[PDB]
């Protein structure tokens, strides 16, 4: 009796709604309390519905042995799992095992970090929610710093699935569809006005034909990442425009699987042009001569 | 269970190790209570974004583009006074060619897009912006931050890509090399050598071989020139995409 009192005390003195703080078992009150203290601790070393709502991802801080000592509130809006559920638990218990090693390397030891990691997701496309066994894997783009006992402070953005777009799109982005040999099976039609290519010309051409050579290596790794994990965001890179010169693009890509066959059909690319044509004096390629 | 209690104890120990004023269970349960009663913070979430994403927040009227607000994080992110930004227009802070894109994102939901902003103490950095439209209209957004020349050939030796530096290395415009066989620029006596190199890098697929040969400049003079080079294969099909070459004026 006399401890149940002080457990409800601590709970309602956690930074929580009276609502959610009532419901906690004691192991959770331990976890959350400890994570809160740990977290405050890291904060001293470093130094809302707006920021939270304007983010397209969640913030998380993970110790070097993998403990997830803080997860921003809105994580549920993207993974379905909640701050109360996961706080204090290992990142490795909620990520794809074939990513665990990469995660390990990124928790460890320049301070900048950027990778992709598959994490369990229990919210469904459009609204609904499932149970932890019915969990899908979702790829997250993680960028932050490792920092000093060591922590990893990252922002994790889901990569919007191109079939399911909550988010609108401007004139300066266009879609493209590729064979798994990265050929052009379909391309949007603003590609002309933005770069000058007609879709016909591109089809059955390997995207490698249009990379600035200085990019190609970077691009292949992105591709390999895309195939290991299922989504990816490229770094920025320049596509050879048609009449000489080039443009700064940045593409996010998705393999799409055959839902009946269960094999993968192709790759959907959403392509963000970041510039006009640059250096159209210069002809880099054979295409830009004709 | 047995370890159930053991991990509740490991929690308790962990607590006592983190509460500096800090005994038994009831006590640490209550010393924690008072020690947090002393003390996520609002303005600190900001520092979290700054540290993690290198992002700063700003709110701009939709109708005009007026900066109704900018968080001071703008100065670590963009090397900008808060004064330089606040009370201004978003079109003022972006690349001129990003003006149009920008207009579309501010018409009468979520918003997400990319754009070059100005920094300084005329240079631009690329900026990912996310956020949403609230009434007042306005946009609540976060902006975070992110000797030789090189040639590609088909397996025949046809230039299919050169960087502008060929002009400085051999005198030619890129157009005067593109479409032609590198062997056509090779001195007779060396052409077999060049071709041996080209049969070899393809057979020794993947690896870098290097070869030296004379190269007629735009002015006809023979230029000794070392090209290390290697095949590039498609990651999926392993088909030879092309040969990559780095042609260094020896
Ligand atoms: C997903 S990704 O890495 O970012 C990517 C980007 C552009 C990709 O091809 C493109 C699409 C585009 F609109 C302009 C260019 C160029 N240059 C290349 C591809 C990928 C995939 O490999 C792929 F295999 F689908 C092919």
């Amino acid at each position: 009796s006399k401890e149940t009192e002080v457990f409800y005390e601590l709970a309602h003195e956690l930074p929580l709604p009276h609502s959610v703080s009532s419901h906690l078992d004691k192991a959770s009150i331990m976890r959350l309390a400890i994570s809160f203290l740990r977290t405050h601790k890291l904060l001293s070393s470093v130094c809302d519905n707006l920021y939270l709502k304007a983010l397209e991802g969640f913030i998380a801080v993970v110790t070097q042995d993998g403990d997830m000592i803080f997860l921003s509130e809105n994580i549920s809006k993207f993974m379905g799992l909640t701050q109360v559920e996961l706080t204090g638990h290992s990142i490795f218990d909620f990520t794809h095992p074939c990513d665990h090693e990469e995660i390990r390397e990124n928790l460890t030891l320049s301070t900048e970090r950027d990778f992709f990691m598959r994490m369990k997701c229990t919210v469904t496309n459009r609204g609904r929610t499932v149970n932890l066994k019915s969990a899908t894997w979702k790829v997250l783009h993680c960028t932050g710093q490792v920092r000093v006992l060591s922590c990893l402070i990252i922002m994790c953005e889901p990569i919007q699935h191109p079939s399911h777009m909550d988010i609108p799109l401007d004139s300066k982005t266009f879609l493209s569809r590729h064979s798994m040999d990265m050929k052009f099976t379909y391309c949007d039609d603003r590609i002309l006005e933005l770069i000058g290519y007609h879709p016909e010309e591109l089809l059955g051409r390997s995207a490698y034909e249009f990379y600035h050579a200085l990019d190609s290596e970077n691009m292949t790794k992105s591709h390999q990442n895309l195939c290991t994990k299922g989504q990816v965001v490229s770094g920025q890179y320049r596509m050879l425009a048609k009449h000489g010169g080039y443009v700064a693009l940045e593409t996010q890509g998705t393999v799409i699987y055959n839902p009946r066959n269960l094999q993968p059909q192709c790759i959907m690319c959403v392509n963000y042009v970041l510039s006009e044509i640059e250096k159209n004096d210069v002809v880099f390629s054979m295409d830009q001569t004709e | 269970e047995r370890r159930r209690r053991n991990k509740m104890t490991a929690y308790i120990t962990e607590l006592s190790d983190m509460v500096p004023t800090c005994p038994d269970k009831l006590t640490i349960l209550r010393m924690a209570v008072s020690h947090m009663k002393s003390l996520l913070t609002d303005q600190e979430l900001k520092h979290l974004i700054l540290e993690a994403a290198d992002g700063f927040l700003f709110i701009v009227s939709c109708e005009t583009g007026r900066v109704v607000y900018v968080s001071d994080s703008v100065t670590p992110v963009l090397n900008q006074p808060q004064s330089e930004w606040f009370g201004s227009t978003l079109y003022d802070q972006v690349h001129p060619d990003d003006v149009d894109k920008l207009r579309e994102q501010l018409s009468t939901s979520r918003r997400s897009f990319i754009c070059r902003m100005r920094c300084g103490t005329p240079h631009f950095v690329v900026v990912h912006c996310t956020g949403y439209i609230k009434a007042w209209f306005c946009l609540v957004a976060i902006g975070r931050l992110q000797t030789e020349f090189i040639s590609r050939h088909n397996i025949e030796g046809i230039f299919t890509f050169v960087d502008h530096r060929c002009v400085a290395t051999v005198g030619y415009q890129p157009q005067e090399l593109l479409g032609k066989n590198i062997v056509e620029f090779c001195h007779p006596e060396d052409q077999q050598l060049l071709r041996d190199s080209f049969q070899q890098v393809v057979k020794l697929k993947g690896q870098v071989l290097s070869v030296m040969f004379r190269f007629r400049s735009k002015t006809r003079e023979w230029l000794w020139m070392r090209t290390s080079s290697f095949t590039f294969q498609n990651p999926y099909s392993d088909e030879i995409e092309y040969i990559i070459c780095t042609n260094t004026n020896v």
